[PDB]
C-alpha cells in the first residue's frame, strides 16, 4: 500500500544505463507495474509482475526483483526514451503508485 | 479479528443484563462465553455452534441464553437468577481448533458486578 | 466436572532455568490437555491446544506435556516472559474446566 | 477445495505451451516432466481436477506434502506425475463483502489416500461421547469456512490452481498434441519427416 | 484498433455531479475488468475504483469512499463513473484503465485512454 | 563468577545402588560440565572433561549427565569406591569455579 521510489530526478547522456529502484512496505510477490508518461501523452505499462516486458514494444528496459526490491535497469537509452517512470502493485485492490523518477538529459 | 464486549455493569439482583460482543474479521460460526471470577480461577459457562445448537453450562442452566446475532456478526448473553457467582469477566472465544476442547482470541472482557 | 488438580500453589524461579508445574486429572484423558497464560493486566492466549501436538502461544522451548493422571509444564531454558499465572484447560467432557493454576513471580 | 472437481480429457489435442507463453503463473511446477516437453508426448487420459486455495497452501499440492489441505481433502502420492499450476485472483473470485463460497476440510478422522475426494458432511468428532448428526464440544462440521476479502494480503487472497495428471494406460493414448508445423519444399533432395514416415 | 477513447470532459463546479462517458472500441468489455486512475495537474498517477468482469464486483479508493458510483453496461459497452460531489483538488485528467488481471492469461493497466481534462472552478 | 549451586549436602548409600547429587548453574552451559573427585588425604582427579564426552578417571558405570543448569551425577550398581566428597567445575567463563560438593559417607 506505500511504494517510494528513491532517484527522483537522474539525467544521462545516451548510452548510460540508469537503474530506478522502488520499495514497498508489505512484500508484493512479484506484482508491481513500471509506466513511462511521457510528458503531453497517457502512460503505457513498461514491466507487469516485475519480471516480464508486456506487448514487447519496449525492448532494452529490462527490470527484476521480488518481494521488496524490483529496480528497471535501462540499458542503452536512447534520448526519445526519457520520460517519468512510475510503480504501481497489480493485485492488491487498494493499488497505490510511486512519486515517479524522470530521466532528463544532462 | 479485534473483539469488543459491553453492556455489563453494577445491578440489583434478579436482573437480566444483555451481554453485547462485537465480531470483525470473522463469522459468528464457532463461539463460546468464558468468564473469570474476580481473584478466583476461570469458569467456563456457554456455547455456540454452525449448527446453532446451544449448550448451557453444567453448573447454571438456563439463567443464561446465548445469542447468536451471525446476520449482525454480534453475539449477545442473556441473564437470569443473578447471584454472587455470576459476577466475572466475560470474553468472546473463537476457541482453539474451534471449541476444540478450549479457547484461541479473546476480546477484552466485560465486568458483570451484583449489587442490592 | 472433572476436579483438576494443579501443582505446586506457588513457584519462584529466575533465569536460564526450567520450571516444573504439574497438573493431574482426576479422569485420564488419553491424549487430550491445555495450558494457558494470564498475566497481570493482560489477556490469556493459548498455550497448549488440548494436546493435539505441541502448541504455540509461545517459542518451541516452552513446552511441557504429560499423559493420564500426571500431566506437567516446564519451560526450557531461553529467557523466562514475565512470569505468569499458568491455568490447566480440561479437555475432553464439558464442562472444559480451568486449573486451580501456580502464581508466579521472580527473586 | 472439498468437492474439488474432476474433469475427465481425452479424444483431444492439447497445446500446453498456450498455458506455458503467459509465463506469470505463481507456480508451473512441473512435478512429472519439463513443461517444454509436453507437447511431443502421448499419454492415454489427462485428469484436470481444479479448486479454489488460499496463497501460503499453493506449496501444499505437491508429490509427497504434508500439511492441512494436501492431507485431509485433495492429496497427491509420491509417485504423482503431472504439472500443477496457479494464479492470483483478487479480482475475479473475492469480494468486497467477503466471499463465503469456497469451504475447507479442517477436521477429518482418518487420512485421505492419493488423488481421493470425500464429499461427505459427517459430523467428525475425536473423542467418546456419542455425537450423533448433531455437532457439539467435541464433534465438527468438517468443513469450515474459507474468508475472503480483496484488502487481504498476497499469500491470503484466493488462488486458483490446476492440477494436470498426465497418465499412461496399456490402452492406445488418445491425449497426444505436438505442432512441428514447417512448409514442404518440392522439386529438391530434402529430409522429410510427415505424419511419421521420415 | 484496440482503443478507450473517453468523452464528458468539462468544467464542473463544486458539489455538482458529471456523468463520466468511458467508451470502448474493438474489445470483448464484459471480460475485461475497467478501473479509474487520475493525475492531479503537476502531480502524479493516483487510483480510485474498480469494476469486474461480471459487473458484480466493486472496490473504492480510501481517499474518496461512496463518493462515486462506477457501473460497467456491456450492450453500451461504456464504463460510466459519475462522482456526487467534486472537490477542488480534484482537477485531475480522468484516465480510464483496462485491467485482464486474474485470469491466467492477462497483465495489468494493457492500454489506457486519451482522457478527458475534467476541471472544478470558483 | 557463576554461582554454581550443587544438591543435596550431604548423602549416605551403601552397596549395589545408584547415588544421584545434582549441580545448578546461574548460567546454562550448553554442553561444558565438570565434575571432581576428592577422597580424605587424597588429591583431585577429573571425573568429567568439561562435558566434551563422558570423562575417566572412574569405570564407564561411573557418570551422570546433565544439560545446563539442571545438571546431576549418579553411578551404577557397580561397587562403590569409598564414599567421596564430589566438587562440580564451570567450564565456560574465567574463572572456572569449584562446587560447593557433598560430603559422602557410608551406612
Ligand atoms: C482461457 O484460456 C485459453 C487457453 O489458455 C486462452 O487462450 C483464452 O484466452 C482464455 N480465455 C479467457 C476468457 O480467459
Amino acid at each position: 500500500i506505500v511504494l517510494t521510489q528513491s532517484p527522483s530526478s537522474l539525467s544521462a547522456s545516451v548510452q548510460d544505463r540508469v537503474t530506478i529502484t522502488c520499495r514497498a512496505s508489505q512484500v508484493i510477490s512479484n506484482y508491481l507495474a513500471w509506466f513511462q508518461q511521457k510528458p503531453g501523452k497517457a502512460p503505457k505499462l513498461l514491466i507487469y509482475a516485475a519480471s516480464n516486458l508486456q506487448s514487447g514494444v519496449p525492448s532494452r528496459f529490462r527490470g527484476s526483483g521480488s518481494g521488496t526490491d524490483f529496480t528497471l535497469t535501462i540499458s542503452s537509452l536512447q534520448p526519445e526514451d526519457f520520460a517519468t517512470y512510475y510503480c504501481q502493485q497489480y493485485n492488491i485492490y487498494p493499488l497505490t503508485f510511486g512519486g515517479g523518477t524522470k530521466v532528463d538529459i544532462k | 479479528v479485534q473483539l469488543v464486549e459491553s453492556g455489563g455493569g453494577l445491578i440489583q439482583p434478579g436482573g437480566s443484563l444483555r451481554l453485547s460482543c462485537a465480531v470483525s474479521g470473522f463469522t459468528v460460526s464457532r463461539m463460546s462465553w468464558v468468564r473469570q471470577a474476580p481473584g478466583k480461577g476461570l469458569e467456563c459457562v456457554s456455547v455456540i455452534y454452525t449448527g446453532g445448537n446451544t449448550d448451557y453450562a453444567d453448573s447454571v442452566k438456563g439463567r443464561f441464553t446465548i445469542s447468536r446475532d451471525n446476520s449482525k456478526n454480534t453475539l449477545y448473553l442473556q441473564m437470569n437468577s443473578l447471584r454472587a457467582e455470576d459476577t466475572a469477566l466475560y470474553y468472546c472465544v473463537r476457541g482453539s481448533g474451534g471449541i476444540h476442547d478450549a479457547f484461541d482470541i479473546w476480546g477484552q472482557g466485560t465486568m458483570v458486578t451484583v449489587s442490592s | 466436572d472433572i476436579q483438576m488438580t494443579q501443582s505446586p500453589s506457588s513457584v519462584s524461579a529466575s533465569v536460564g532455568d526450567r520450571v516444573t508445574i504439574t497438573c493431574r486429572a482426576s479422569q485420564g484423558i488419553s491424549t487430550w490437555l491445555a495450558w494457558y497464560q494470564q498475566k497481570p493486566g493482560k489477556a490469556p492466549k493459548v498455550l497448549i491446544n488440548a494436546a493435539s501436538g505441541l502448541q504455540s502461544g509461545v517459542p518451541s522451548r516452552f513446552s511441557g506435556s504429560g499423559s493420564g493422571t500426571d500431566f506437567t509444564l516446564t519451560i526450557s531454558s531461553l529467557q523466562p516472559e514475565d512470569f505468569a499465572t499458568y491455568y490447566c484447560q480440561q479437555a475432553h467432557s464439558f464442562p472444559p474446566t480451568f486449573g486451580p493454576g501456580t502464581k508466579l513471580e521472580i527473586k | 477445495v472439498y468437492a474439488w472437481n474432476r474433469k475427465r480429457i481425452s479424444n483431444c489435442v492439447a497445446d500446453y505451451s498456450v498455458l506455458y507463453n503467459f509465463a506469470p503463473f505463481f507456480a508451473f511446477k512441473c512435478y512429472g516432466v519439463s513443461p517444454t516437453k509436453l507437447n511431443d508426448l502421448c499419454f492415454t487420459n489427462v485428469y484436470a481436477d481444479s479448486f479454489v486455495i488460499r496463497g501460503n497452501e499453493v506449496s501444499q499440492i505437491a508429490p509427497g506434502q504434508t500439511g492441512n489441505i494436501a492431507d485431509y481433502n485433495y492429496k497427491l502420492p509420491d509417485d504423482f506425475t503431472g504439472c500443477v499450476i496457479a494464479w492470483n485472483s483478487n479480482k475475479l473470485d473475492s469480494k468486497v463483502g467477503g466471499n463465503y463460497n469456497y469451504r475447507y476440510r479442517l477436521f477429518r478422522k482418518s487420512n485421505l489416500k492419493p488423488f481421493e475426494r470425500d464429499i461427505s458432511t459427517e459430523i467428525y468428532q475425536a473423542g467418546n461421547k456419542p455425537c450423533n448428526g448433531v455437532a457439539g464440544v467435541n464433534c465438527y462440521f468438517p468443513l469450515q469456512s474459507y474468508g475472503f476479502r480483496p484488502t487481504y494480503g498476497v499469500g491470503h487472497q484466493p488462488y486458483r490452481v490446476v492440477v494436470l495428471s498426465f497418465e499412461l494406460l496399456h490402452a492406445p493414448a488418445t491425449v497426444c498434441g505436438p505442432k512441428k508445423s514447417t512448409n514442404l519444399v518440392k522439386n529438391k533432395c530434402v529430409n522429410f519427416n510427415f505424419n511419421g514416415l521420415t | 484498433q484496440v482503443q478507450l477513447v473517453e468523452s464528458g470532459g468539462g468544467v464542473v463546479q463544486p458539489g455538482r455531479s458529471l456523468r463520466l462517458s468511458c467508451a470502448s472500441s474493438g474489445f470483448t468489455f464484459s471480460t475485461y475488468h475497467m478501473h479509474w486512475v487520475r493525475q492531479p495537474p503537476g502531480k502524479g498517477l493516483e487510483w480510485v475504483a474498480f469494476i469486474s468482469y461480471d459487473g458484480s464486483n466493486y472496490y473504492y479508493s480510501d481517499s474518496v469512499k461512496g463518493r462515486f458510483t462506477i457501473s460497467r453496461d456491456n450492450s453500451k459497452n461504456t464504463v460510466y463513473l459519475q462522482m456526487n460531489s467534486l472537490r477542488a483538488e480534484d482537477t485531475a485528467l480522468y484516465y480510464c484503465a483496462r485491467d485482464s488481471s486474474g485470469w491466467h492469461w492477462g497483465v495489468p493497466f494493457d492500454y489506457w485512454g486519451q482522457g478527458t481534462l475534467v476541471t472544478v472552478s470558483s
